DNA sequence: CCGGCACTGGAACAGGATGTATATATGTGACACGTGCCTGGAGACTAGGGAGTAATCCCCTTGGCGGTTAAAACGCGGGGGACAGCGCGTACGTGCGTTTAAGCGGTGCTAGAGCTGTCTACGACCAATTGAGCGGCCTCGGCACCGGGATTCTCCAGGGGATCCGG
DNA sequence: CCGGATCCCCTGGAGAATCCCGGTGCCGAGGCCGCTCAATTGGTCGTAGACAGCTCTAGCACCGCTTAAACGCACGTACGCGCTGTCCCCCGCGTTTTAACCGCCAAGGGGATTACTCCCTAGTCTCCAGGCACGTGTCACATATATACATCCTGTTCCAGTGCCGG
C-alpha cells in the first residue's frame, strides 16, 4: 500500500537512551506519536504566525525559539531552549 | 404562622401541581356552604341545576385542560412573584395611570 | 387601543363571527391535507410562526416580487388591510375572508363598513377598520384575560388568508405591503387542491427536513354553517352538541382563574387540612437544590 | 434507532461519578448528566460528520473524530 | 567523489529525524521558506519533551513494578508533573484514567 | 460534680429579661464559669430532658435543644 | 448480617475506579447512541470501530472532568451529594 | 403497544400509550419529546375532538392506530 | 479591452473579493487558492458584518443614538444567541456587559 | 508614508445599505475591522486544515463552506452558507 | 440624619456600572504596575499608550468575568457575600488554577 | 526602580469591578486574592507580549503584540488592531 | 363562667431626602464627504500540474446467531446528610472628613519605530543515489488471569467509666 | 450518706476487601530481513533580509493646578457560621432478568490505489481606477443646568394580643 510516517522507532530509541530496561506498548507508542504530532503542529503554527506578524516569509531558528518560549512553561521551556541551542550549535560546527 | 403565604415565590404553591391539589373529590370534600359561596366565582356554563335545583358542577367543569393551563399560569406568575404587595401597588398604579392619558383619545375612538 | 391577544380556536372563531352578525358562515379545522373537503367555498386561514430573523438577514425585500400585484384596481376592489393595530391579525384575516366573498348575509355593521370602505386604499382602509368600537369589543370579548397581566424575543404568530376573489388564489397578509397573486387554478379543481398544494409548498420551504424546527402551523377552512345544511337527525344532534360545547369553551376561556384559585387555597389553609395534601402532592423531587417551604410562616422579624 | 440515550445506564453514571470522586449521587442528576452527554455528542459528531461530508466519504473515521475534538480544544491522543 | 550521506540527525547529534521534520515543515504550508536550523531546533525540542515524558513514565512504571509503559503510566506521568499538566491541561489520553483525588471532607471523621 | 440542673437554672434566671435564654448563651455561661461543656454538651441536652417534663423551664419558640428557655411563672 | 455503612462502599468504588482505566460506559449501548445521534446529521452513515472507541473515550474523559467540577461545586456549598444545580453551575462557568 | 400521531403538516410521531392510560399522559410525553406546552395541542380521532378527562378506552382507540395532533396556540 | 470592474461587484457583493484573494495568497494557507473560495469567504464576511451592524443599529435606536458605539456592538453581540456562542472568547474595548433588564420581551407587530 | 489595509470603507458601505441613517465612530469601527480580520483568519485556517487533512493542495469553495459550517453555530452557519452559495452562483453565471 | 440601609447603594452602583463602560481601574497606577511586572522578563522596556490601554481593557474584562463567576458560585452556595473559596473554585473550574 | 505597587489596584477599584460583575457584598479577603489573580494574569500576558516583542528585534511593546498575546491565550481583544 | 381599663406589638401610610430621567442650550471634536494619486486590483494568455473521473482490489464495516454470564433493574431498611429554624457577633456597607495622587495641560528630549538601498548569503529546485525507515514474519518474555494464603480495613458487640436519683 | 441504669470511648472478633506469591498461557514487542523512496550531497540561481543610514514621532520625564477619589474612622445591622433538629431518600444489599460480549460466519460497500486527461489557477505583463492619506465643513453628543418623578428610609397612626376581678 502506502508507507505511513510515524515516530515509533525514534521514540523507542529515545526511551532506550533514557530507560534501557523499560519497554513500551502499542497503545502507549500511538499516544506518544499523537503527542509528538500535536506538539509539532502547534509549534509550527505558532512559528508561522510569528513569521506572518513580522512580514517574514521564512521560518528561522528564532521563530521556533519564540514558539517554544510562548508554548512551553517556565523551566521546561528554558531546558528545551538550551537543548535546541546546543543542537543548532553542534549542527553549525559540523 | 397566622397568614397563608401568597406573595413570595418561596411558597411551595409554585412547585405544587394544582391539578392534583384541586379535583372533583377534593371539592366534594368541603362544607356545603363554602362550596355554594365559591361557585358564585365561576362562569355560568359550568354551573347547572339538578333535581333539587342547587348549583352543581359538570364532570369536566374542573378537570379540563383549560383549568390546568390556568393553574400552570398561576404557578408561573407565582414564580415571577407578581402577587407581592410591594409590586401589586405599582401594578395598581400602572393600571390607573392609563385612564389619565386615555381621556384624550376617548372622544375619538 | 387595548386589542388583547386572541386564541386561535374553531369554536372561538365561530362565536366571534356569530357576534359579528353574520349567520351563514363558520370555520372548520381540517386535519388531513391530502383529503378532499366538500363545498370549501370561502378562503383559508393559515397560522404560521412569524420571525423577523429571515427578513433581517434578507433586508433586500421591498422590491416588487414576481407574484406581487402590479395594478391597483383589483386591490381597490378587494378588501386588503395593513397591520396598523398591534393585535388585529386575526380580525384582519377574518375580515379579509368575509369581505372578499359574495353570497354572504353580512351583519348590518359589517355591511355598512364594507359599503363605506368599498373602493378604497389599503392603508387608510385598514386604519378605518382598526377604528371600530364594535370590532374591538368583539375581539376583546373572546380574548384571553391572562396575557394582559404579563407586562405588570417573543414567539409571535401571524395569519394569512387565501381567497379566490376573481377566480385566482390571492394571499393577504397583515404585515406584507402588497398581496401576492399565485393562484393559476380554474381548470378542473374547486380551488381546494391549489390551496392544499400551496400549503404543502409553504410547509416544505418552512422546514425542509425531519427535525421539528419549531413546527407550529394551523390551517382552518371557512365554510357555510352546517346547521342549515343539515336542516334542509344524527347530523343535527352532533352539530348542536358541538355548538353548545364550543360556546361553553368560549365562555370558560375568557374567565380568569386567579381569584378562584386564591380563594380555594385560602379556604383550604383556613380549614386546616391543606398542609396535609400539599405535603403529599409535590411535583419537584425534594432535596434537589430547590428551596421549598415557607407555607405557614411569616418570616418577618 | 430511537430512545437509545437510556443506554447510558444509572450505574454507568455512578461509575463515572466514582471515577470523578463522588460519594453520594442525587436522583434527578441521572437525567441531567445524560442530557449533558446528549449535548456533547451533538457538539462533536455534528463536526465529525461535517468532516465526513467534506472528504466525499460515507463513513466516519477515527481521525475525523480526533480533528473534531481538537477543534473544540479537547485534544485526543492515541488515535492519530 | 561523493562523500558519505550521513543523516543530519547524526551530524547534529539528536535522535529525532531532521529531514522528516524539514519535509513536514515545507509541506505543511506554514511559510514560503524554511530555514536550515529551524527543523533541527524543532526536532531537538521534540526529543527533549519526549525524553522527559518517557523518563517520567518509566519512573511511574518502576513505582508500579511494571517493565512495559502503558497509557496509564503516561497519564500519571503527564498529570503528576506541574509543567506537563499545564502543557497538556486540555488533552484527552486514551486508556489513561485520572489521578486519585479524594478530598479530606470525603474521608469519614 | 454538681448536677447541671441547678447551674443551668441559675444561668437562665440571671438573665433578668423577658426574652428566653438560648443554648449558645448557656454554653458561653458555662465556659465562663469554668465547666466542661465541649465534651459533655450532648449531656447538657439530656439535662433538658430531665427538666422539660418537670415544668421548671419551658421553651419559648424553639423545639428541642435549639431555641430559648424561660422559667415558668 | 454484615452491611457497610452508607459511604464506605462509595469510597471503595472511588478508589477502585480511579486506580483502573477500563470503560465505564458499555460499548454497544453507546455505539447505538452515536449512530442515532449521527442519523439526524446524515442518514446511511457508517462508523469505524476505532472512531467509536475514540469518541467513547473522549466522552468518558469529558464526563469525568464534569463530575470532578460538580463534586468541587458541591464541596464549596458545604455539601457532599452532587446535584443538577452543581452541574449547571459548572457548565455555565466553563461556558457550555 | 405503540401508537402513531400525525400533524397537520404530515409529520409522523410514535408514542407508547397503554390501553387503560389517559390522554393527559400522552400530552405530557409529547411535551417531553418535542417541547410544546401540553395546553397548546389537542388530539383528534377520526375527525373527532378528544375530550380531556377521559381515558383511551372511552373512545376505543385501537392498538397501532393513527391519531392527529392539532396545535391550538395564541396569535395575531 | 473591455471595461475593468472589480470581481466583488461582479457577484453583487460589498466586501472586496480581490483583497480576500490577495490575503489568502499572502497568508500561505495552502499552495493553491480556488477562484470561488474568495467570493464565498467575502460573502460570509459581508453577511456576518451586515447582521452585526443591523443588530447594533437596532440597539442604537433603542438607545436613541444615530452612531454605533462599542457599547452598541457589545450589546448586539451578547444579546444574540448565535453571535454570543461564536464570540464567546472575545473582548470588546469599552463594551461592558449585559445589564439585568427584562425589557427585551416585546412582541411588536407593526409595518 | 505607507498605507494600511482595512475594511472601513466596505463595512461602512454595508452599514449604509442596511441602516442608511446610522453611522459608526472610528472607535468601534476598529472593533468591527478586528472582528472581520479574526473571522477571516479563523475561516482561512479551518479551510487550510481541511485541505491538509484530505491531501488537498487547493482551497476551493467547498473548503470555505465546510469551514463556515464548522465555525458558525446555529442558523447563522446556514444563512452564511446560503449567502455564499448565492454569491458564488452569481459570480460564476456572470 | 438620613442614610440608606445596606444593599441599596450597592444595587444602585451595580446598575450604574452595568449601564456605563468607563475604566474602573485608574490608568496611571495600572500602567505603573504593568511597568513593574515587565522588569523580570526584559529590563528597560517601553510601552505604548495603546498597548497599556489594551492591557487595562483585557484585565478589566477578565476580572469582570471572574467576579460574575464568583457571584454565581456564591448564589449557588446560598450566600450573598463572596469569599476567596468561590474565587478558587471558579479558577479551578475555568482551568486557570488547575 | 519601582517595586511592589500591587496596591495600585486599590480596594475601591476591586469593589467597582465586582459591582460591574453583579456582586453586591464583598468580603475583606476578596481584595487580596483578586489582586493576586490579576497579578498572575498580568504576568502571563506580559510574558507573552515580551516574547513577541523580543522576537521582532524591538524593545517597545506595541498594542498589536498585546492583542496577539491575548489571542494566544484564547482571550482575543477587539479594537486595537486585527 | 367572664370584659372595660391599662400595657404592648405590627401592618399601613405620610413626608423628607436622595438619585435619576427628562427638556433646552453650548460648542466642539470627531465623523462624513471631496480630492490627488499610486499602487494594488483587473483583463489576457500560457502552461503545467492538481484534481475530476473510470475501473479495480480487498480491508473493513455491517448484519446475523448461539451461549454466558457481568451487569442493570427492581424492592426494602435505614443511616445520615440535605434542608430548615434559631441565635450570635463580627465583619462589612454606608457616610463623612481628610489626604492623596489621578487626571489634564503644556514643554522638552530623544531612543527607538519605521522606511530605504546594497549585496550577500541562505534557501528553493533539480539530478544522482544511496541508506534509513516502512512493511511483513517470528519468537519468546511480560502481563492478564487464575487460585491460595496473609494482611488490612469495617462495623457491631461487650464493658470500664462519668453521672443524676431516693430514702 | 451510697445502691440503681444511661450514655460515652476502648478493645476484640467476625466478616468482607485487597495485597502478595506462584503457575499458566498467550499474544504482541521488538528484532530481523527485503525493498523502496525520499533524505543527502552537489550545484545553480533568485531574492529575503541584515545591516547601515536617515527621518520623525510618540514615549518618557518633569512641572503645575484642580478636584475626584482613596483612606481611615465610626456606627449600625444583617448575614455567614455554628448548633440542633427532622425526615426522607439514596446506599447498600438481595434477587431477578437481560442483553453485552466473545466467538464465529457471511456479504458487500466503499476506501484506497492506479491510470488518464483536462482545465484551472499560479505566473507574467500591462493598464487603470479604488481606496487611502489628507483636508475641511458640520452636527451628535458630552456637558451643564433646572425640574419633576420614582425609591428609600424613618417616624407616626390604627387594629389586634395579654392581665385584672365577683355577679
Amino acid at each position: 500500500r502506502s508507507r505511513k510516517e510515524s515516530y515509533s522507532i525514534y521514540v523507542y530509541k529515545v526511551l532506550k537512551q533514557v530507560h534501557p530496561d523499560t519497554g513500551i506498548s502499542s497503545k502507549a507508542m500511538g499516544i506518544m506519536n499523537s503527542f509528538v504530532n500535536d506538539i509539532f503542529e502547534r509549534i509550527a503554527g505558532e512559528a508561522s504566525r510569528l513569521a506572518h506578524y513580522n512580514k517574514r516569509s521564512t521560518i528561522t531558528s528564532r521563530e521556533i525559539q519564540t514558539a517554544v518560549r510562548l508554548l512551553l512553561p517556565g523551566e521546561l521551556a528554558k531546558h528545551a531552549v538550551s537543548e535546541g541551542t546546543k543542537a543548532v550549535t553542534k549542527y553549525t560546527s559540523s | 404562622g397566622e397568614e397563608i403565604d401568597f406573595e413570595t415565590p418561596g411558597s411551595i404553591l409554585v412547585n405544587t401541581n394544582l391539578r392534583a391539589l384541586i379535583n372533583s373529590r377534593t371539592f366534594h370534600a368541603l362544607p356545603s356552604h363554602f362550596q355554594q359561596q365559591l361557585l358564585f366565582l365561576l362562569p355560568e356554563v359550568d354551573r347547572q341545576v339538578g333535581t333539587d335545583g342547587l348549583l352543581r358542577l359538570s364532570s369536566s367543569a374542573l378537570n379540563n385542560e383549560f383549568f390546568t393551563h390556568a393553574a400552570q399560569s398561576w404557578r408561573e406568575r407565582l414564580a415571577d412573584g407578581e402577587f407581592t404587595h410591594e409590586m401589586q401597588v405599582r401594578i395598581r398604579q400602572e393600571m390607573e395611570k392609563e385612564k389619565k392619558v386615555e381621556q384624550w383619545k376617548e372622544k375619538f375612538f | 387601543k387595548g386589542w388583547l391577544e386572541l386564541e386561535s380556536d374553531p369554536g372561538l372563531f365561530t362565536l366571534l363571527v356569530e357576534d359579528f352578525g353574520v349567520k351563514g358562515v363558520q370555520v372548520e379545522e381540517i386535519y388531513d391535507l391530502q383529503s378532499k373537503c366538500q363545498g370549501p367555498v370561502y378562503g383559508f386561514i393559515f397560522l404560521f410562526k412569524w420571525i423577523e430573523e429571515r427578513r433581517s438577514r434578507r433586508k433586500v425585500s421591498t422590491l416588487v416580487d414576481d407574484t406581487s400585484v402590479i395594478d391597483d384596481d383589483i386591490v381597490n376592489n378587494m378588501f386588503f388591510a395593513h397591520q396598523l393595530i398591534p393585535n388585529s391579525s386575526a380580525t384582519h384575516a377574518l375580515l379579509s375572508v368575509l369581505l372578499n366573498c359574495s353570497s354572504v348575509d353580512l351583519g348590518p355593521t359589517l355591511s355598512r363598513m364594507k359599503d363605506f370602505t368599498k373602493g378604497f386604499s389599503p392603508e387608510s382602509k385598514g386604519y378605518a377598520i382598526g377604528n371600530a368600537p364594535e370590532l374591538a369589543k368583539a375581539h376583546n370579548s373572546h380574548a384571553r384575560p391572562e396575557p394582559r397581566h404579563l407586562p405588570e424575543t417573543m414567539e409571535a404568530f401571524h395569519f394569512v388568508s387565501y381567497v379566490p376573489i376573481t377566480g385566482r388564489l390571492f394571499e393577504l397578509d397583515g404585515l406584507k405591503v402588497y398581496p401576492i397573486d399565485h393562484g393559476p387554478w380554474g381548470e378542473d379543481e374547486e380551488w381546494t387542491d391549489k390551496a392544499r398544494r400551496v400549503i404543502m409548498e409553504r410547509i416544505g420551504l418552512a422546514t425542509a427536513g425531519e427535525p421539528y424546527h419549531d413546527i407550529r402551523f394551523n390551517l382552518m377552512a371557512v365554510v357555510p354553517d352546517r346547521r342549515i345544511k343539515y336542516e334542509a337527525e344524527a347530523c343535527l344532534k352532533e352539530e348542536v352538541e358541538k355548538r353548545k360545547k364550543f360556546k361553553i369553551d368560549d365562555q370558560r376561556r375568557t374567565h380568569n382563574y386567579d381569584e378562584f384559585i386564591c380563594t380555594f387555597i385560602s379556604m383550604l389553609a383556613q380549614e386546616g387540612m391543606l398542609a396535609n395534601l400539599v405535603e403529599q402532592n409535590i411535583s419537584v423531587r425534594r432535596r434537589q437544590g430547590v428551596s421549598i417551604g415557607r407555607l405557614h410562616k411569616q418570616r418577618k422579624p | 434507532l430511537r430512545d437509545n440515550i437510556q443506554g447510558i445506564t444509572k450505574p454507568a453514571i455512578r461509575r463515572l461519578a466514582r471515577r470523578g470522586g463522588v460519594k453520594r449521587i442525587s436522583g434527578l442528576i441521572y437525567e441531567e448528566t445524560r442530557g449533558v452527554l446528549k449535548v456533547f455528542l451533538e457538539n462533536v459528531i455534528r463536526d465529525a460528520v461535517t468532516y465526513t461530508e467534506h472528504a466525499k466519504r460515507k463513513t466516519v473515521t477515527a481521525m475525523d473524530v480526533v480533528y473534531a475534538l481538537k477543534r473544540q480544544g479537547r485534544t485526543l491522543y492515541g488515535f492519530g | 567523489a561523493r562523500a558519505k550521506a550521513k543523516t543530519r540527525s547524526s551530524r547534529a547529534g539528536l535522535q529525532f529525524p531532521v529531514g522528516r521534520v524539514h519535509r513536514l515543515l515545507r509541506k505543511g504550508n506554514y511559510s514560503e521558506r524554511v530555514g536550515a536550523g529551524a527543523p533541527v531546533y524543532l526536532a531537538a525540542v521534540l526529543e527533549y519533551l519526549t525524553a522527559e515524558i518517557l523518563e517520567l513514565a518509566g519512573n511511574a512504571a518502576r513505582d508500579n513494578k511494571k517493565t512495559r509503559i502503558i497509557p496509564r503510566h503516561l497519564q500519571l506521568a503527564i498529570r503528576n508533573d506541574e509543567e506537563l499538566n499545564k502543557l497538556l491541561g486540555k488533552v484527552t489520553i486514551a486508556q489513561g484514567g485520572v489521578l486519585p483525588n479524594i478530598q479530606a471532607v470525603l474521608l469519614p471523621k | 460534680g454538681p448536677p447541671v440542673s441547678e447551674l443551668i437554672t441559675k444561668a437562665v434566671a440571671a438573665s433578668k429579661e423577658r426574652s428566653g435564654v438560648s443554648l449558645a448563651a448557656l454554653k458561653k455561661a458555662l465556659a465562663a464559669a469554668g465547666y466542661d461543656v465541649e465534651k459533655n454538651n450532648s449531656r447538657i441536652k439530656l439535662g433538658l430532658k430531665s427538666l422539660v417534663s418537670k415544668g421548671t423551664l419551658v421553651q419559648t419558640k424553639g423545639t428541642g435543644a435549639s431555641g430559648s428557655f424561660k422559667l415558668n411563672k | 448480617p454484615h452491611r457497610y455503612r452508607p459511604g464506605t462502599v462509595a469510597l471503595r468504588e472511588i478508589r477502585r475506579y480511579q486506580k483502573s482505566t477500563e470503560l465505564l460506559i458499555r460499548k454497544l449501548p453507546f455505539q447505538r447512541l452515536v449512530r442515532e445521534i449521527a442519523q439526524d446529521f446524515k442518514t446511511d452513515l457508517r462508523f469505524q470501530s476505532s472512531a467509536v472507541m475514540a469518541l467513547q473515550e473522549a466522552c468518558e474523559a469529558y464526563l469525568v472532568g464534569l463530575f470532578e467540577d460538580t463534586n468541587l461545586c458541591a464541596i464549596h456549598a458545604k455539601r457532599v451529594t452532587i446535584m443538577p444545580k452543581d452541574i449547571q453551575l459548572a457548565r455555565r462557568i466553563r461556558g457550555e | 403497544m405503540q401508537i402513531f400521531v400525525k400533524t397537520l403538516t404530515g409529520k409522523t410521531i410514535t408514542l407508547e400509550v397503554e390501553p387503560s392510560d389517559t390522554i393527559e399522559n400522552v400530552k405530557a410525553k409529547i411535551q417531553d419529546k418535542e417541547g410544546i406546552p401540553p395546553d397548546q395541542q389537542r388530539l383528534i380521532f377520526a375527525g373527532k375532538q378528544l375530550e380531556d378527562g377521559r381515558t383511551l378506552s372511552d373512545y376505543n382507540i385501537q392498538k397501532e392506530s393513527t391519531l392527529h395532533l392539532v396545535l391550538r396556540l395564541r396569535g395575531g
